[PDB]
């Protein structure tokens, strides 16, 4: 039991600990006191802080070192852009009413009505009124996509850089270590991660890489090229380095004995996966598979990086009203970018998502996004524990905004051990850790 | 064991725990450590599901400065479903319907609209005083050092004042009172000044703890110096953050009642109500702040706490929040 007043204000305190802890805030006091500003100037720059909320290891640390959620913001518009939100609910409920026959009109109208707007809301309005006119009438390229995107929004660069700090983090003191990426795309988030090992005190360890990807309609062996240009600059640096590829058309069909691995005590495995694990929700037992295979692997740390919306849910009228919060937040972040080609190819593939996310049902939708609350619920049922994040990761991040953007009003958060990026005061993605439950 | 006998124990683990933070965060030269001290903050997210009556839900009134606001309204009544876009900014249904802009505290540095000490007290001030509160995002010191803040404020006020959905069935205008805590008292009063100065009326002012100071050391500051979680050396590294380069405690920014201020005799000026605590540090250049409203001609009603310390609202464990709450909301609903 905590203390319920104390939980309301965001700190977690034990109702038995409470003397306790304040007996720890005077030994602290004390030691300020005959310390001066040396261990001031240690604590605020060589320390690492972790999980500020609980109070009580946080006390510890310090004598140790000195010795359903509705988000939205609102931008001004205009009437406009009222009735356009007006027409596009009142077409998602005539599609959810069974009528067919208003909403041809409704769609048609919605169009009509987005013409004459500007700004965020006219290409929102756009994208929606695309994927209801593809979900009625269904009722009666792609990595220069993803590059551009990375190119225009932080979002990616945010996930590869949290990943790699608590990868480095937790491959401290090895020798033999294993990387398995889920998410091996063109493999822009390994040279970091790797240079960063190879200017590590004491010496840097030898690289296992296994990369899993989707089966493509040309059958293109891109995995290959891949493997051999992270191997060059492997070699660059003087790092011992191996690469492996899987093809495989869900990470259901996945087991670790094709993953052809090594003894724990011998080699270090972490596992990855950045935007790759809601696609498994359309399939009736998917997850609950790719987690046993998870635990079975048996790894020092497992990254995931996720959205947080919850667009999941049992009625189609509110996972809607949700995607469109959410779309429309982060269209409006978008505006703020200058004009080029990659801007565009990044609006078309938020287009797409879109049109997926409305349209499609049942296995063949795959845009199945969920907040932290339900993730972390998944994830302790599979029996996994919390990975804290610390202030470092927290600040590389936030440095790596305040240069690549600089204007835009992107924010860093922290919140059950876990790192928020989000535009002003409404969170985007999520990035977490997670180990073997004790 | 002084401090320890006056506050319940929960109370003295919080302030203590923020006084030891903002000790790690304070640098000899002048400098702040803006990233530990973002990541050490304990933060909230706006929920437009009516929780205990009260929902929230933000907005971006500027985007050249990145200015924004939180907005707190009752939960309706007439309509069971919870409230979304389209219906966030509906037409409020009342004769008379109060509207608080607030400014939090943190002394010129600390703190944001968003953390949870300042969203609680948002929600209580709607669920005891029945009314709308709009908390504004102000710049801190020293990155942002004097005058954003009121520059802030005033664009915030501004912005409420020209709201539609706003105005009350009486006179067709809105009703517009003003809060403060700490720091927060000091812009209140600042932002009162100017909309004096120009066409806007603000009916009243609430300033709990304002933050005031000078150049002289006063009896208070010399006789509970350290022993109430607060201390000189703090005091003014915080007032040397937040006032321009090389300007002394005189400047009117910190001394409202200094030779260089204005006079506020004969001046369109809003009734105050002041709470001061007794165990304050600070609380002689309260009570000046206080006895020099009342000597220009101006309405001022004094709460004077004798057993009280800093941060006596953020828990409502003991009767000095609970006669706070009583007064003020005695105070906006007259
Ligand atoms: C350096 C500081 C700043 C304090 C006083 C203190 O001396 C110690 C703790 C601060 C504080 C913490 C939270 C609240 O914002 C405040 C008003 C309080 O009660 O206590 C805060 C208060 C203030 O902002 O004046």
């Amino acid at each position: 039991m905590d203390d319920e007043l104390l939980a309301v204000l965001g700190y977690k305190v034990r109702s038995s600990e409470m003397a306790e802890v304040a007996l720890k805030l005077e030994q602290l006091e004390t030691m300020m006191s005959n310390v001066q500003e040396d261990g001031l100037s240690h604590l605020a720059t060589d320390t690492v802080h972790y999980n500020p909320s609980e109070l009580y290891s946080w006390l510890d640390n310090m004598l140790s070192e000195l010795n359903s959620t509705r988000s939205v913001i609102l931008v001004d518009s205009q009437e406009n852009g009222v009735r356009l939100v007006h027409a596009l609910m009142a077409c998602a409920e005539a599609i959810q009413q069974n009528n067919l026959t208003l909403a041809e009109a409704l769609v048609k109208q919605i169009g009509c009505l987005a013409v004459s707007q500007a700004g965020a809301m006219r290409k929102v309005a756009t994208y929606f009124a695309e994927a209801l006119a593809r979900r009625i009438y269904r009722l009666s390229l792609s990595d220069t996509l993803q590059m551009h995107f990375y190119e225009t929004c932080p979002y990616l660069k945010f996930a590869h850089f949290t990943a790699n700090q608590a990868i480095l983090e937790a491959f401290e003191g090895k020798k033999r270590v294993h990387v398995i990426d889920f998410s091996m795309n063109q493999g822009l988030q390994w040279p970091a991660l790797m240079q960063a090992l190879a200017l590590r005190e004491g010496g840097p360890p030898t690289f296992r890489l296994t990369g899993i990807g989707p089966p493509a309609p040309d059958n293109s062996d891109h995995l290959h090229e891949v493997g051999c240009k992270l191997a060059q600059l492997a070699e660059a640096i003087h790092v011992e380095f191996e690469y492996r590829g899987f093809v495989a058309n869900s990470l259901a069909d996945l087991d670790a004995s094709m993953l052809e691995l090594r003894p724990s005590d011998t080699e270090a495995v972490a596992v990855n996966s950045v935007f790759e694990l809601h696609k498994l929700l359309g399939r009736p037992g998917g997850i609950e598979k790719v987690l046993g295979v998870v635990k079975q692997i048996k790894p020092v740390i497992f990254t995931v990086v996720e959205q947080e919306s919850n667009h999941n849910g049992p009625v189609f009228l509110d996972r809607f009203t949700e995607s469109l919060h959410y779309y429309s937040t982060l269209f409006d972040s978008l505006e703020g970018v200058p004009n080029s080609q990659d801007k565009v190819m990044s609006e078309v593939y938020l287009g797409k998502q879109i049109c997926n996310l409305v349209a499609c049902e049942g296995p063949d939708r795959v845009e199945r996004h969920e907040t932290l609350s339900q993730w972390g619920n998944r994830f302790g049922s599979s029996g996994l524990a919390p990975a804290h994040l610390g202030s470092n990761a927290f600040k590389q991040a936030s440095m790596l905004l305040s240069v690549f953007n600089s204007g835009q009003g992107y924010r860093v958060e922290e919140s059950n051990g876990c790192l928020m990026l989000g535009w002003h005061t409404r969170p985007l993605i999520t990035t977490s850790a997670w180990k073997l439950s004790t | 064991i002084e401090s320890r006998t006056v506050v319940p124990l929960n109370t003295w683990v919080l302030i203590s725990n923020f006084k030891v933070a903002y000790n790690i965060l304070r640098r000899p030269d002048g400098t702040f450590n803006r990233h530990l001290a973002e990541y050490l903050d304990r933060k909230v997210t706006a929920n437009a599901n009516p929780v205990d009556g009260v929902f929230s839900f933000d907005v971006l009134i500027d985007r050249r400065i990145n200015l924004l606001s939180r907005v707190y309204r009752p939960a309706y009544a007439d309509q069971e479903q919870p409230p979304s876009i389209l219906d966030l900014e509906k037409p409020v249904d009342g004769d008379i319907v109060p509207v608080i802009l607030f400014f939090h505290g943190g002394s010129f540095a600390h703190s944001s609209a968003n953390s949870a000490i300042y969203d609680t007290l948002c929600r209580r001030l709607v669920g005891l005083c029945k009314c709308v509160v709009v908390s504004v995002n102000y710049r801190r010191a020293p990155e942002n050092p004097y005058p954003c803040a009121y520059d802030d404020g005033w664009i915030a006020l501004n912005w409420v004042n020209s709201r539609s959905w706003l105005k009350s069935k009486k006179d067709s205008k809105v009703h517009i009172f003003l809060a403060g805590d700490s720091s927060g008292g000091n812009i209140a009063h600042n932002v009162a000044l100017r909309a004096g100065e120009s066409g806007i009326d603000v009916l009243g002012n609430i300033l709990l703890n304002p933050m005031f100071g000078g150049n002289e050391r006063t009896e208070s500051e010399k006789s509970l110096d350290g022993k109430y979680f607060v201390t000189v050396r703090d005091r003014d590294w915080y007032w040397k953050a937040f006032l321009p380069e090389g300007e002394d405690r005189e400047h009117p920014a910190c001394n409202p009642f200094s030779p260089r201020g204005k006079s506020l005799e004969g001046v369109s000026f809003p009734k105050s109500l002041v709470v001061v605590a007794g165990l304050d540090l600070i609380r002689d250049w309260q009570l000046a702040y206080a006895e020099g409203l009342k000597k220009a001609g101006q309405e001022v009603k004094l709460m004077h706490l004798e057993k009280a310390t800093v941060g006596f609202y953020l828990l409502p464990n003991n009767n000095h929040f609970h006669n706070v709450m009583d007064e003020i909301s005695a105070f906006v609903n007259a």
